[PDB]
C-alpha cells in the first residue's frame, strides 16, 4: 500500500557478536523486504539450498529469523546441511532439512585492527554434540582428566580461544561477515510480503 | 575419554598458541630485515625470548604423557617433535657458557677484517675485498697472502674455542639420552615405527659411501681435465703428477667452481648465451620479470599468487634511506601469507634466483593444511631441491625459444651444448667431493679417533687423500682450517647440500620421463605438460606425515637415492671428456708437495 519494513539494521549495525553466543533477531506482521537485498556489499556466496530466492517476495513465511556474526573467511563451507568440524558441530549447529538462505561476504577493512583485533572469542571444546538451532552462553572450565578442575593445569583447559586479526593477513583467514536467514510457520498469516 | 584424546586436545591448544607466536616472530623478522632500526632489533629480541620461553614451558609440560604408550603415529610424531625442540637439558651454567661461546665465535669471526699490509688506511671487510681477490686477479703472491691472512691468525685463537665446544656438545648429546653427536645429526634422517619403507640411522653412511664410490670416476676425469687446462696458467706451482693448491680454486672457501669457468671453456669462438642486452632494449623491469617467472608455474597448472604477496613483498631497492642486507629468501609469514625479499637487478642470475624463490614460495603455499609441527619438507634438502630443479629447467635453449627473447638466428650447435653442459657440470660436480670430505672429517672428530695435536695433520692428510688438493703452505695444529666456513662456525647441518644434489636429478629424470620428451636429457621442457605437475603435486601437499622413503617411492618409483639419473644427465659431457682424454694423466698421488 503505502508502507513497509526494511532490513536497515541488519547491516550497517557496527558492533557484532562473536560465535560465542550467536544473537537472534526477528520481525513479524509487516511488509517484507527483498528488493535491495543484493544491490550492495558484493557477497562471496549466495547459496540458497532451501528455495530459490529469485521470486522470494512472491511467497511469505511468518516470523522470519535474522542472524549475524563474524567467524572466518575460509570455513564458510562448514555452515551447510550435515557437516561437522569445530564450529559447525560445536557452536552453531544446522538442521538437516532446514530451508533458508546463507549469505557470507568480506568486510576485512572494517573489522580489522592494525594493532591486533583480539576481542572475538570462540569455543572449540564442548562436552557433546549440539542440537539443531541451539545456542549456549555457559562459561565453565573444560576438563578431560581424572582429577577435578581446581584451577588450570595438566588436563585442565579454558574452553575459549581468540580470533586475533591483523590487516596484513592473506585472503581466507580474514574476518568475513556472515548473515543467516530463516523462517517458520504455523496456522497464522505469513505476515511479511511485498 | 582416553590418553590419545587428551594429547589431541593438548595439540589443539598448541596448534593455536604456536601459530600466534610464530606469526609474531615472522612479522618482527620481516620488519627488521626490510628496515634496520635499533628498536626493531629490540622487538626481535623480545619475540625470540618469548618464543624460547614458550617452547621451554611446553617441553616442561610434555611430561604428563609418557612417550611409550602412543600408537596413532601422528600424535606420536607431534609429541616427539615437541620433545626434540624446546627442551632445556643441561645445567644452566653449562648452557650459558655454551651459548656464550657460540655467540662470541660467529659474530666476531664475521666482523673480523684484515687491513692492507704495512698500511692501516684500508681494512676491507669480508663482503668486499676477497670477493675480487679470488677473481680475474691472477697475482699468486697476493692470493697466497690473502689465504694466509684469512687462515693462520684466526685459526690460532679460534682453535681452543672449538676444542671446548666439541666437548661441551658431546656432553649435551650424552645428556640427551643419545649416542655420539654424529648420531644426533643422523637422527633427523631416521624414521621408524612403520612397515615396508622403514629407515634408521645406520643406512645413510652406507648410502653416501656407495654413491661416492659410484661417482668417483666422473670427478676424476673432470678434475684431471681441469688440471690439464690449468697447467698453462701457472706452470710454476703444480707438479704434473702432484696435487692442486688450495687458493687457486677460484674461491678461498671452495665449495664452488663457477669462478674457474672463464679460462677453462673450450671453443671460445662459439658465442655464449645471454639476453641481458636485449632485455633493456625490450624494456623489461622487475614486475615483468616476476610475472614472466610466474607464468610458467601458471601454465603447468599450479595455483598462482593473490592480492597479497604481489602488493606486499618489496622487490626494488629503495635507495640508501631504507637500505637492507638483501639475500633473496622465501619468507613464510604464516597464517595464510607468503612473501619474497630480494634486491632486483636486470640480469640472468637475478632472473634465475627469482625462479628459485618463486618455486620455494609455490611449494610453501602448496603445503598449508597441516598442524604447526608438520609443515616442512620430509628431508632438509627437499625444500631447496624443489626450487633448484625449477630454476635449472628454465635456462634450456628450448625454454628460451619458447620465451621468445632469444632470436631464432641462434644455432643449436653441439659445441654450444657441450659448453653449456660444462658450465653446469663445473659447479654440480665441484660441490660434492668437498662436502663429503668435510662431513666425513666432522663426523670422525665428533665421534673421536684422533687427538687435538693431530687433528689438523689428519685433516690435511685426508684432504690430500680424497680431495687431492694440498694447502700451499704447511699449517700447524694451532690453526683451525675447517673453522673458516660460516656454516662450520654456526654448526649448521652440512649433509643437506649433498642430499639435495642427489635428489634433484632423480626428480628431474622422473618428471622428464613423465613428460615423455625425446632427445638428450638436458633439452627437456615441461612448459605444456601437465602430468609432471600432477605427479609433483601428489607429494608437494603431503608434508612431514608420510616418510621421505614413502613419498619418494610414490613419486619416482624408488625407495632411496641413486646416482644413475645424474650419470645419464652427464653422459654427453662424459663422452666428450673421454674423447678429449688422450694426452692426460689418470689419477693423482700425494707424494708431491708445493713446498718441495
Ligand atoms: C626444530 O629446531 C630446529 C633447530 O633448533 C629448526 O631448524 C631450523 O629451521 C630453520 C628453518 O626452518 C633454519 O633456517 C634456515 O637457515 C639457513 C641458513 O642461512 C643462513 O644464511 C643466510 C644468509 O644467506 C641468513 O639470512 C640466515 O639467517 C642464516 O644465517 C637458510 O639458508 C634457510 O633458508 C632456506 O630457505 C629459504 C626459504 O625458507 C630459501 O629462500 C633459502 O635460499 C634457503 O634455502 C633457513 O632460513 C635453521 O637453520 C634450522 N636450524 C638449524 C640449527 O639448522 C626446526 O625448524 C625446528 N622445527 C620446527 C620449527 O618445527
Ligand atoms: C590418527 O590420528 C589422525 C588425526 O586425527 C586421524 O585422522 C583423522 O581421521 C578422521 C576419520 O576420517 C578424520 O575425520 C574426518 O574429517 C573430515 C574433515 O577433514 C570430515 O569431513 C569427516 O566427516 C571426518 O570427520 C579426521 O579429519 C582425521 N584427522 C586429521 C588431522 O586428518 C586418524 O584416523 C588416526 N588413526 C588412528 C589409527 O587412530
Ligand atoms: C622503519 O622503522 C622506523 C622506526 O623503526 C619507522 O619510523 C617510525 O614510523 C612510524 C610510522 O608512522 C612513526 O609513527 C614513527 O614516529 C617513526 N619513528 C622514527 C624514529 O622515525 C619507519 O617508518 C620505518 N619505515 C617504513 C617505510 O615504514
Ligand atoms: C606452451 O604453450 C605456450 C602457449 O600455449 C607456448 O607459447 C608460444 O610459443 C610460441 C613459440 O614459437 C610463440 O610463437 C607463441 O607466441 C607463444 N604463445 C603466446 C601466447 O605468446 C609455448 O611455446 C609452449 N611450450 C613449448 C615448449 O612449446
Ligand atoms: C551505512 O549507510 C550510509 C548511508 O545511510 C552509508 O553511507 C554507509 O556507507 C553505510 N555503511 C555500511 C557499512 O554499509
Ligand atoms: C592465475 O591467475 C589468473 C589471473 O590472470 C587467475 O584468473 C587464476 O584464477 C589464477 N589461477 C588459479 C588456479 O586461481
Amino acid at each position: 500500500v503505502t508502507n513497509l519494513c526494511p532490513f536497515h539494521e541488519v547491516f550497517n549495525a557496527t558492533r557484532f557478536a562473536s560465535v560465542y553466543a550467536w544473537n537472534r533477531t526477528r520481525i513479524s506482521n509487516c511488509v517484507a523486504d527483498y528488493s535491495v537485498l543484493y544491490n550492495f556489499a558484493p557477497f562471496f556466496a549466495f547459496k540458497c539450498y532451501g528455495v530459490s530466492p529469485t521470486k522470494l517476495n512472491d511467497l511469505c513465511f511468518t516470523n522470519v529469523y535474522a542472524d549475524s556474526f563474524v567467524i572466518k573467511g575460509n570455513e564458510v563451507s562448514q555452515i551447510a546441511p550435515g557437516q561437522t568440524g569445530n564450529i559447525a558441530d560445536y557452536n552453531y549447529k544446522l538442521p538437516d532439512d532446514f530451508t533458508g538462505c546463507v549469505i557470507a561476504w568480506n568486510s576485512n577493512k572494517l573489522d580489522s585492527k592494525h594493532s591486533g583485533n583480539y576481542d572475538y572469542w570462540y569455543r572449540s571444546f564442548r562436552k557433546s554434540k549440539l542440537k539443531p538451532f541451539e545456542r549456549d552462553i555457559s562459561t565453565e572450565i573444560y576438563q578431560a582428566g581424572n582429577k577435578p578442575c581446581k584451577g588450570k593445569g595438566p588436563n585442565c583447559y579454558f574452553p575459549l580461544q581468540s580470533y586475533g586479526f591483523r590487516p596484513t593477513y592473506g585472503v581466507g583467514h580474514q574476518p568475513y561477515r556472515v548473515v543467516v536467514l530463516s523462517f517458520e510457520l504455523l496456522h497464522a498469516p505469513a505476515t511479511v510480503c511485498g | 575419554s582416553t590418553i590419545e584424546e587428551q594429547a589431541k586436545t593438548f595439540l589443539d591448544k598448541f596448534n593455536h598458541e604456536a601459530e600466534d607466536l610464530f606469526y609474531q616472530s615472522s612479522l618482527a623478522s620481516w620488519n627488521y630485515n626490510t628496515n634496520i632500526t635499533e628498536e626493531n632489533v629490540q622487538n626481535m629480541n623480545n619475540a625470540g625470548d618469548k618464543w624460547s620461553a614458550f617452547l621451554k614451558e611446553q617441553s616442561t609440560l610434555a611430561q604428563m604423557y609418557p612417550l611409550q604408550e602412543i600408537q596413532n603415529l601422528t600424535v606420536k610424531l607431534q609429541l616427539q617433535a615437541l620433545q626434540q625442540n624446546g627442551s632445556s637439558v643441561l645445567s644452566e651454567d653449562k648452557s650459558k657458557r655454551l651459548n656464550t661461546i657460540l655467540n662470541t665465535m660467529s659474530t666476531i669471526y664475521s666482523t673480523g677484517k684484515v687491513c692492507n699490509p704495512d698500511n692501516p688506511q684500508e681494512c676491507l671487510l669480508l663482503e668486499p675485498g676477497l670477493n675480487e681477490i679470488m677473481a680475474n686477479s691472477l697475482d699468486y703472491n697476493e692470493r697466497l697472502w690473502a689465504w694466509e691472512s684469512w687462515r693462520s691468525e684466526v685459526g690460532k685463537q679460534l682453535r681452543p674455542l672449538y676444542e671446548e665446544y666439541v666437548v661441551l656438545k658431546n656432553e649435551m648429546a650424552r645428556a640427551n639420552h643419545y649416542e655420539d653427536y654424529g648420531d644426533y645429526w643422523r637422527g633427523d634422517y631416521e624414521v621408524n615405527g612403520v612397515d615396508g619403507y622403514d629407515y634408521s640411522r645406520g643406512q645413510l653412511i652406507e648410502d653416501v659411501e656407495h654413491t661416492f664410490e659410484e661417482i668417483k670416476p666422473l670427478y676424476e676425469h673432470l678434475h684431471a681435465y681441469v688440471r690439464a687446462k690449468l697447467m698453462n696458467a701457472y706452470p710454476s706451482y703444480i707438479s704434473p703428477i702432484g696435487c692442486l693448491p688450495a687458493h687457486l680454486l677460484g674461491d678461498m672457501w671452495g665449495r664452488f667452481w663457477t669462478n674457474l669457468y672463464s679460462l677453462t671453456v673450450p671453443f671460445g669462438q662459439k658465442p655464449n648465451i645471454d639476453v641481458t642486452d636485449a632485455m633493456v632494449d625490450q624494456a623489461w623491469d622487475a614486475q615483468r620479470i616476476f610475472k614472466e617467472a610466474e607464468k610458467f608455474f601458471v601454465s603447468v597448472g599450479l595455483p598462482n599468487m593473490t592480492q597479497g604477496f604481489w602488493e606486499n613483498s618489496m622487490l626494488t631497492d629503495p635507495g640508501n634511506v631504507q637500505k637492507a642486507v638483501c639475500h633473496p629468501t622465501a619468507w613464510d609469514l604464516g597464517k595464510g601469507d607468503f612473501r619474497i625479499l630480494m634486491c632486483t637487478k636486470v640480469t640472468m642470475d637475478d632472473f634465475l634466483t627469482a625462479h628459485h624463490e618463486m618455486g620455494h614460495i609455490q611449494y610453501d603455499m602448496a603445503y598449508a593444511a597441516q598442524p604447526f609441527l608438520l609443515r616442512n619438507g620430509a628431508n632438509e634438502g627437499f625444500h631447496e631441491a624443489v626450487g633448484e630443479i625449477m630454476s635449472l629447467s628454465a635456462a634450456t635453449p628450448k625454454h628460451l625459444k619458447s620465451i621468445g627473447l632469444l632470436s631464432p638466428d641462434f644455432q643449436e650447435d653441439n659445441e654450444t651444448e657441450i659448453n653449456f653442459l660444462l658450465k653446469q657440470a663445473l659447479t654440480i660436480v665441484g660441490t660434492l667431493p668437498f662436502t663429503y670430505m668435510l662431513e666425513k672429517w666432522r663426523w670422525m672428530v665428533f665421534k673421536g679417533e684422533i687427538p687435538k695435536d693431530q687433528w689438523m695433520k689428519k685433516w690435511w692428510e685426508m684432504k690430500r687423500e680424497i680431495v687431492g688438493v694440498v694447502e700451499p703452505v704447511p699449517h700447524d695444529e694451532t690453526y683451525c682450517d675447517p673453522a673458516s666456513l660460516f656454516h662450520v662456525s654456526n654448526d649448521y647441518s652440512f649433509i643437506r647440500y649433498y642430499t639435495r644434489t642427489l635428489y634433484q636429478f632423480q626428480f628431474q629424470e622422473a618428471l622428464c620421463q613423465a613428460a615423455k620428451h625425446e632427445g638428450p636429457l638436458h633439452k627437456c621442457d615441461i612448459s605444456n605438460s601437465t602430468e609432471a605437475g600432477q605427479k609433483l603435486f601428489n607429494m608437494l601437499r603431503l608434508g612431514k606425515s608420510e616418510p621421505w622413503t614413502l613419498a619418494l617411492e610414490n613419486v619416482v618409483g624408488a625407495k632411496n637415492m641413486n646416482v644413475r639419473p645424474l650419470l645419464n644427465y652427464f653422459e654427453p659431457l662424459f663422452t666428450w671428456l673421454k674423447d678429449q682424454n688422450k694426452n692426460s694423466f689418470v689419477g693423482w698421488s700425494t707424494d708431491w708437495s708445493p713446498y718441495a
